[PDB]
């Protein structure tokens, strides 16, 4: 009980040492990332049977 | 005297989460076009299965997948010709996860059994046996899957994960970071970290190398089934029993998306993206699957092909097509 | 016209749906069962009078024949307490045998909490469950013996009455037969409030030593298999 | 009183003819549309609803033939309803056998059961059905024709060349056979099998007595040998009376075939209604 | 994040009353099952009440059926527990558990060793 305890409290204070960032930013480069993907997505962006494989 | 600190200092970090809260994923993506109705069809129908399916996996040179049935046989399905390649007979019927090797030479089952067996298939035998046998754990393997050729991860119903050498066949590192039952994980493209969601409506990520847990993410109100990868290798979601996904940022560390609505009242069972990561694709205990959007956070598209309870859904890696897999001992690929 | 490898990749495919031909026709020729029962049950006594590798093992199978008809029992292993998850990969199962200790008056109510969870789960609601109430001879001496009450724990039971269509055993006291059909009657009064004709229970009383429970458990499995035949073919 | 009662007669024969092409299309709006053609028993049902509906389509025909007591249509056009009736009749009555068979073969032999149940033997078994209906017809093809009365009137009729004196009750016999002697036989043997193979298994579990979920599939196996007995037997003795002693009755002869029809009605009705299995379909 | 906080135990003579607080937070108080249990020093965990999402549905033990009173107030998400006739073997740690997936039934894992979704109990002497 004391020793999980104290290995939570442990685990908590090495995990709150980190680096974050802010959400804004997070946001936008998930945005540019999916903008610059969309055109070699086949779901997002389809084809036609010439090129599809499970014509 | 030790419960007091645990606690303020999870005010402060919660409170340090909430001022880097500067604004919203659909704020931000408010003044974008949506992808329109995202409606798809099914182009191949996989036939032959016995009992009901649970889980399935694509290849890395997307043409064959390995899905696990709980009639006692992994069965090799080919996504052009819906041609059965290889039949593999398990010593334990009741199977829950399967995996395919990045070569193409392993493949992993495992289930009630604390055994996460891997079979091979390039054997100079020509068919196929008994290649390895990961014993030690003390829970039902709920997935375990493949890193290369020499490692591999297995996630176990007794609150631990364990990273196991092919070659030995030892525990060379373990987890015991989590509380409940490891339900999920899914890997980093890097090959280096990997993000595990237990029944503890929370998420942990891990490190192949330092095996310490680094981030964890809250917000859930179950316990999470699934979870998947994002392709930038930033982010995940995570689907729970509350019919809610969340998505979590690993450099933001904090919830981005909630998808959800009214009339779903249903877990979400299985999750995964497509290759540039924009629609999301959830199996619900409706028996239909729900296409997200990924910054629009708007249902896209509903799959109502299985008339059972929807459980592995698997997108290509070229996302190409979706192969969906339900009780009804069926594979659909849709397209 | 197809390719060299084309007619090799289809007799391959054509010899493995020959093989899985067989192999169904195998699992569908022998009937899986779910055995569910605590510690204090005992039904490591029920498991070794059937009759036809590591130490970390989850699950036990114990394969036998009756009637020339094969069973195969499935046993829970080492596994947590944690019964939530891996209990939906039972769903296919053709019956789960739920084993009560009935010498126990103190966890009779875990007993039926547990009942009602099994009776009442989302994926569960179309299983049968055969009950077995184990220790009879054991709650017999308790119950002559007097030195525990039965209302202490259950009301009910100050109140209940043996009903009529009982079938007392010969040379057995009244006191015993009663308490065991109160146990019973709680027992069903779960099985019967969400029933709505999906599924029924199989109650039954099983004593320390008794070599006739395979013919009961293949007498609920062919009623089992009567009764969704009469359902899937809509004669139900 | 021949004006109001043929009047009375088409009246009902029109009534009888929409509720069956009601109950029919909802059936089979049910069964297709919805999509739960999965089981042998759902293609039987569907084929059921066929013939039947096939049977209220030329009801009409009957009826606007009898409400002027002539056919102004033509021998091959009269043959060629005749000979439709005919098989839809006779596909009904043998699909309603097959049905009550594969039951039977479900609830008592249920091993060898799960081997013929797939939709291919199911496509195979209603095929063989449908040929064995056209090859019993056939004699009804070939010997159905159009007659021209005293006053000119030409009405349908079934003339054989030979002497009528010993093969018309050769053919009513035959088609008595047919129709009400093996397949009502089969029908309840089955039942009865079925209902006692039940019994004996709910007495060899140790059920409890008069627990009783089994007496709604006992009257609906009571309500299939009665409403089918009922309405088809005086439908032979009727024509057997008036073939072998009785000159012409043509009341109790409308009589009979306004009765078979509403049992032709009244089958996809009992057969898909309380049957548990598509009440749900019709809830959703 | 889920959490549960229970409060209003202490010592008390036997035959008194108690009042029992448990307040919910991180997830939608009236869309899941609620259960209090008990473990006494020297025994297991032992079920002694449920109630349902509405509130309609309340069962209790045979040990202290008839005593026990539960009720809900979903205005603030609370579990009120009322206690009278309090018998000297009543002295243990009361939990709350939470039903693990919403709109269902089951009663699973409520009385489990580790379970995260359950509060740290009051004790009741
Ligand atoms: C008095 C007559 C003159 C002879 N010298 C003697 C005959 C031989 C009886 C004349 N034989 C008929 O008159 C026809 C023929 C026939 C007989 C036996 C079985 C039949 C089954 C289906 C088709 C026709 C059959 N007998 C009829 O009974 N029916 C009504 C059939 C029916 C079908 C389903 C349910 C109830 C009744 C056919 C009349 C008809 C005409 C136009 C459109 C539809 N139906």
């Amino acid at each position: 009980s004391i020793a999980q305890a104290r290995k939570l409290v442990e685990q908590l204070k090495m995990e709150a040492n980190i680096d974050r960032i802010k959400v804004s930013k997070a946001a936008a480069d998930l945005m540019a990332y999916c903008e610059a993907h969309a055109k070699e997505d086949p779901l997002l962006t389809p084809v036609p049977a010439s090129e599809n494989p499970f014509r | 005297q030790l419960r007091q600190e645990a606690e303020q200092l999870k005010n402060q970090i919660r409170d340090a989460r909430k001022a880097c809260a500067d604004a919203t994923l659909s704020q931000i993506t408010n003044n974008i076009d949506p992808v329109g109705r995202i409606q798809m069809r099914t182009r191949r129908t996989l036939r032959g299965h016995l009992a009901k399916i649970y889980a399935m996996h694509w290849g890395t040179d997307s043409r064959l997948l390995v899905s696990a049935s709980q009639d006692g046989k992994l069965i090799i399905w080919d996504s052009y010709t819906t041609n059965k390649v290889h039949a593999i007979p398990l010593r334990s019927s009741w199977v829950m996860t399967c995996a395919y090797a990045p070569s193409g030479n392993y493949v992993a089952c495992g289930g009630l059994d604390n055994i996460c067996s891997i079979y091979n298939l390039k054997t100079r035998e020509g068919n196929v046996r008994v290649s390895r046998e990961l014993a030690g754990h003390t829970g039902y393997l709920s997935c375990c899957r493949f890193l290369d050729d020499n490692q591999i991860v297995t996630s176990s119903g007794d609150t631990t994960c364990a990273l196991w050498d092919i070659e030995t066949g030892q525990q060379t590192t373990t987890f015991t970071g989590h509380t409940g039952d490891v339900m999920s994980l899914s890997l980093a493209p890097d090959t280096r970290l990997f993000v595990s969601g237990a029944c503890d409506a929370s998420a942990k990520l891990w490190d192949v190398r330092e095996g310490m847990c680094r981030q964890t993410f809250t917000g859930h109100e179950s316990d999470i089934n699934a979870i998947c990868f994002f392709p930038n290798g930033n982010a995940f979601a995570t689907g729970s029993d509350d019919a809610t996904c969340r998505l979590f940022d690993l450099r933001a560390d904090q919830e981005l998306m909630t998808y959800s609505h009214d009339n779903i009242i249903c877990g979400i069972t299985s999750v995964s993206f497509s290759k540039s990561g924009r629609l999301l694709l959830a199996g619900y205990d409706d028996f239909n699957c729900n296409v997200w959007d990924a910054l629009k956070a708007d249902r896209a598209g509903v799959l109502a092909g299985h008339d059972n309870r929807v459980s592995c859904l698997g997108v290509t890696d070229d996302g190409m097509a979706v192969a969906t897999g339900s009780w009804d001992s069926f594979l659909k690929i849709w397209n | 016209t197809l390719s060299a490898e084309d007619k090799a990749a289809v007799e391959r495919s054509k010899m493995i749906e020959k093989q899985l031909q067989k192999d169904k026709q195998v699992y569908r020729a022998t009937h899986r069962l779910l055995l569910l029962g605590a510690d204090n049950s005992g039904k490591s006594t029920i498991v070794k009078q059937m009759r036809i590798r590591v130490k970390t093992s989850g699950i036990f199978e114990t394969k036998f024949q009756v009637d020339k008809v094969n069973f195969h029992m499935f046993d829970v292993g080492a596994q947590r307490d944690e019964r939530r998850k891996w209990i939906q990969c039972f769903n296919d199962v053709t019956a789960i045998i739920f084993v009560v200790d009935s010498s126990d008056y103190n966890r009779l109510q875990e007993a039926l909490n547990d009942f009602k969870s099994i009776w009442n789960n989302r994926w569960l609601r179309t299983i049968s469950v055969i009950l077995f109430l184990n220790k009879q001879d054991l709650l017999a001496e308790k119950v002559l013996a007097g030195k525990s009450k039965i209302e202490d724990y259950f009301p009910e039971f100050a109140r209940y009455t043996t009903p009529e269509d009982a079938t007392p055993e010969p040379g057995e006291d009244p006191r015993v037969t009663r308490a065991k059909y109160f146990i019973r009657d709680e027992f069903l009064r779960i099985s019967t409030a969400s029933g709505d004709g999906r599924h029924y229970c199989y109650p039954h009383f099983t004593c320390s030593v008794d070599t006739e429970n395979a013919r009961r458990i293949f007498n609920d499995v062919t009623d089992i298999i009567i009764k969704m035949n009469l359902r899937d073919c809509g004669l139900f | 009183e021949g004006q109001g009662s043929a009047i009375l007669i088409s009246f009902i024969y029109s009534v009888v003819c929409l509720v069956g092409l009601c109950g029919n299309s909802m059936v089979i709006y049910v069964i297709l549309r919805y999509a739960k053609m999965k089981t042998a028993t759902n293609i039987y049902i569907l084929n059921l609803a066929i013939a039947d509906e096939l049977l209220m389509l030329s009801v009409p025909f009957l009826v606007t033939s009898t409400l002027l007591r002539h056919w102004p249509f033509g021998a091959l056009l009269c043959r060629l309803v005749l000979s439709v009736d005919a098989v839809n009749m006779f596909t009904s009555i043998y699909c309603l056998t097959v049905l009550s068979v594969d039951r039977y073969v479900a609830v008592v032999h249920p091993i060898k059961a799960a081997r013929y149940r797939r939709p291919t033997v199911a496509k195979v078994v209603n095929l063989g059905v449908w040929v064995l209906s056209l090859l019993v017809i056939l004699p009804i093809v070939v010997f159905s024709r159009t007659a021209a009365n005293s006053d000119g009137t030409v009405a349908c009729n079934m003339l054989m060349p030979e002497p009528a004196q010993r093969w018309l009750v050769g053919f009513v016999l035959y088609t008595f056979l047919m129709g009400f002697l093996l397949p009502v036989g089969a029908i309840c043997l089955c039942y009865v099998l079925i209902i006692a193979k039940m019994r004996m298994v709910a007495l060899k579990a140790g059920w409890q007595q008069r627990k009783r979920s089994e007496r709604k599939i006992t009257l609906m196996v009571m309500m299939y040998v009665m409403v089918f007995v009922i309405c088809w037997m005086p439908f032979y003795v009727v024509q057997l009376v008036n073939v072998f002693a009785e000159q012409d009755d043509a009341t109790v002869s409308q009589l009979s075939v306004i009765l078979g029809y509403a049992n032709s009605c009244a089958n996809p009705i009992l057969y898909g209604f309380l049957s548990d299995n598509f009440k749900r379909s019709f809830q959703r | 994040q889920v959490q549960l906080q229970e409060s209003g135990g202490g010592l008390v003579q036997p035959g008194g009353s108690l009042r029992l607080s448990c307040a919910a937070s991180g997830f939608t108080f009236s869309n899941y099952k609620m259960n209090w249990v008990r473990q006494a020093p020297g025994k297991g965990l032992e079920w002694v009440s449920d109630i349902s999402q509405s509130g309609a549905s309340i069962s209790y033990t045979g040990s202290v059926k008839g005593r026990f009173t539960i009720s809900r107030d979903n205005a603030k998400n609370t579990l009120y527990l009322q206690m009278n006739s309090l018998k000297p073997e009543d002295t243990a740690v009361y939990y709350c558990a939470r039903c693990p997936a919403p709109f269902t039934r089951d009663c699973f894992d409520v009385t489990s060793t580790t379970y995260a979704y359950r509060g740290q109990g009051t004790q009741v002497t």
